[PDB]
RNA sequence: AGGCCUGAUUCAGGCCACCAUCGAAAGGGAAUCCGGUUAAGAUUCCGGAACCUGGAUAUGGAUUCUUCACGGUAACGUAA
């Protein structure tokens, strides 16, 4: 089960 | 090789298809 | 930062630098995350994206060229794409980065 | 011109209908061992080329000479 | 130390008539005109010389078999291997992107 | 996860069959003694079937729908995997490592693959697999 | 003519279906 | 401003665009060499040897179950 593959920094 | 001369008539091309188209046209 | 996590991964974890190694690890299913430089050619980038979609591997678009990504990794040569086989001591995988 | 290695090919060439003559050429020459020997070239021309068969063995050349058709004109040298 | 000259009508040192000097079976030096060298066929996408294709003059290709001027792969004899590989990959990815864009359009027009 | 498994459709990018569509029957990730690289046994289409319209009839339709198959050992580097799948249950037993060392087994495998492909095409299934890629 | 993009691949919101080979289309 | 194609016989339909010609014995261009020979001719003649182009056709082989062939991961190879 996948919904998103592009990742981003959480602290910004 | 013991042959015999003769004249051969080749089969006409697209005969059945043309017959069908003529039948539908009429 | 993201450079610190990458440096820690190279120091302690397991990685593959380059397109061929990244694709091989994607085929073998051993990749946890692929970092793509912004300087990579469009055809190779699209092929990597399709392979990641097939293998369900997370994608992170690095904000810099292949030389900036190479310097971030800690190597004096350009790297166009990095694949993280094992995070090791770092926490790049945990923070969704 | 062409060079052939097959003896029966040469005989087949000499057996064709439109053949004029065949040339037998003798050459005295040295081998790599330094011992001189006698080399025979059988030359016959087909339709548009001249086929040459080179034989370095005296006995094989003699057998080929004996195997030529009796109605074929042979040019010695 | 014998001097030789042209054997044809052209008396000028043009590219068309070029002379080589050869020693004939008569023991003398004589001139011989050399033809223009053939050029290797080039790829239609990158311009690199095609591999596996014989190099001949334009009219000499009409007398050789098809295996001496083609390659068994698709586009063989016109494009090289790498260009064909790029063409295949690009076509497949373009088709996939078209499918994805069509699905996105269907979804975004399905709201109303 | 791994996507180069049995039943996965791939596009060959290198070799005589470049641009042709194949289906993977048996993946070998560690390779073999004769093929020391990550390779796969595939069954693909060498001559795609031609389209049939209402004008065609009887023998012509039988001629146009014939499919020529091929069986190959392909390196992973020479394959482009797709997201599509095709069932290989009919002929997963004829295409093996042994098949490519015995020409008679190659002949039998190609016969079986041809029959299976023609049956599946006539069933109307897998229209994408039996369509040529335009490149 | 644009190549495959993962951003527009996620904009549809269905990645499991696409990776499973769900939407198959033949053009031209 | 013209050519071509389709058609069980119905003259109907269809495709395509663009301008004559002249202008180079140094440009582009299919293919011949050696030896000999005359008072005076030679890559032209003679002897031998070989190529290019076009044409009609026959034979062998291939086109492997009956219908447009195979091999190698690949670059690529092949008598078709
Ligand atoms: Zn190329």
């Amino acid at each position: 089960a996948i919904t998103n593959l592009i990742s981003k920094l959480k602290g910004q | 090789l013991n042959s015999n001369p003769e004249i051969l008539l080749r089969k006409r091309r697209n005969a059945d298809r043309t017959r069908i188209e003529r039948q539908e046209l009429a | 930062s993201i450079n610190q996590k990458l440096a820690l991964v190279i120091k302690s974890g397991k990685y593959t630098l380059g397109y061929k190694s990244t694709v091989k690890s994607l085929r073998q299913g051993k990749s946890k995350l692929i970092i793509i430089a912004a300087n990579t050619p469009v055809l190779r980038k699209s092929e990597l994206e399709y392979y990641a979609m097939l293998s369900k591997t997370k994608v992170y678009y690095f904000q810099g060229g292949n030389n900036e990504l190479g310097t971030a990794v800690g190597k004096l040569f350009r790297v166009g794409v990095v694949s993280i086989l094992e995070a090791g001591d770092s926490d790049i995988l945990t923070t969704l980065a | 011109a062409r060079e052939i290695t097959d003896i029966k090919q040469f005989l087949e060439l000499t057996r064709r209908a439109d053949v004029k003559t065949a040339t037998v050429k003798i050459n005295k020459k040295l081998n790599k061992a330094g011992k001189p020997f006698r080399q025979t070239k059988f030359k016959v021309r087909g339709s548009s080329s001249l086929y040459t068969l080179v034989i370095n063995d005296a006995g094989k050349a003699k057998k080929l000479i004996q195997s030529l058709p009796p109605t074929l004109k042979v040019n010695r040298l | 130390a014998q001097r030789v000259t042209f054997r044809r009508r052209n008396p000028y040192n043009t590219r068309s008539n070029k002379i080589k000097v050869v020693k004939t079976p008569g023991g003398i030096l004589r001139a011989q005109h050399v033809k223009k060298l053939a050029t290797r066929p080039k790829c239609g996408d990158c311009g690199s010389a095609l591999q596996g294709i014989s190099t001949l003059r334009p009219r000499q290709y009409a007398t050789v078999s098809k295996t001496h001027k083609t390659v068994s792969r698709a586009y063989g004899g016109s494009r090289c291997a790498n260009c064909v590989k790029e063409r295949i990959i690009r076509a497949f990815l373009i088709e996939e992107q078209k499918i994805v864009k069509k699905v996105v359009k269907e979804q975004t027009e399905a709201a109303k | 996860a791994k996507f180069l498994k049995a039943g996965k459709v791939a596009v060959v990018v290198r070799g005589r069959y470049a641009g042709k569509k194949v289906v993977i029957v048996k993946p070998h990730d560690e390779g073999s003694k004769s093929h020391p690289f990550g390779h796969a046994l595939v069954a693909g289409i060498e001559r795609y079937p031609l389209k049939v319209t209402k004008k065609h009839g009887a023998k012509k339709v039988a001629k146009r729908t014939k499919i020529k198959p091929f069986i190959k050992v392909v390196n992973y580097n020479h394959l482009l995997p797709t997201r599509y799948t095709l069932d290989v249950e009919a002929f997963k037993s004829v295409v093996s490592t042994e098949t490519f060392e015995q020409p008679s087994q190659r002949e039998e495998a190609k016969k079986v693959v041809k029959k299976a492909f023609e049956e599946r095409h006539q069933a109307g299934k897998n229209q994408w697999f039996f369509s040529k890629l335009r490149f | 003519e644009s190549l495959f993009n993962l951003k527009t691949a996620e904009k549809t919101g269905i990645l499991n279906d696409l990776a499973k080979g769900k939407k198959r289309m033949i053009f031209t």
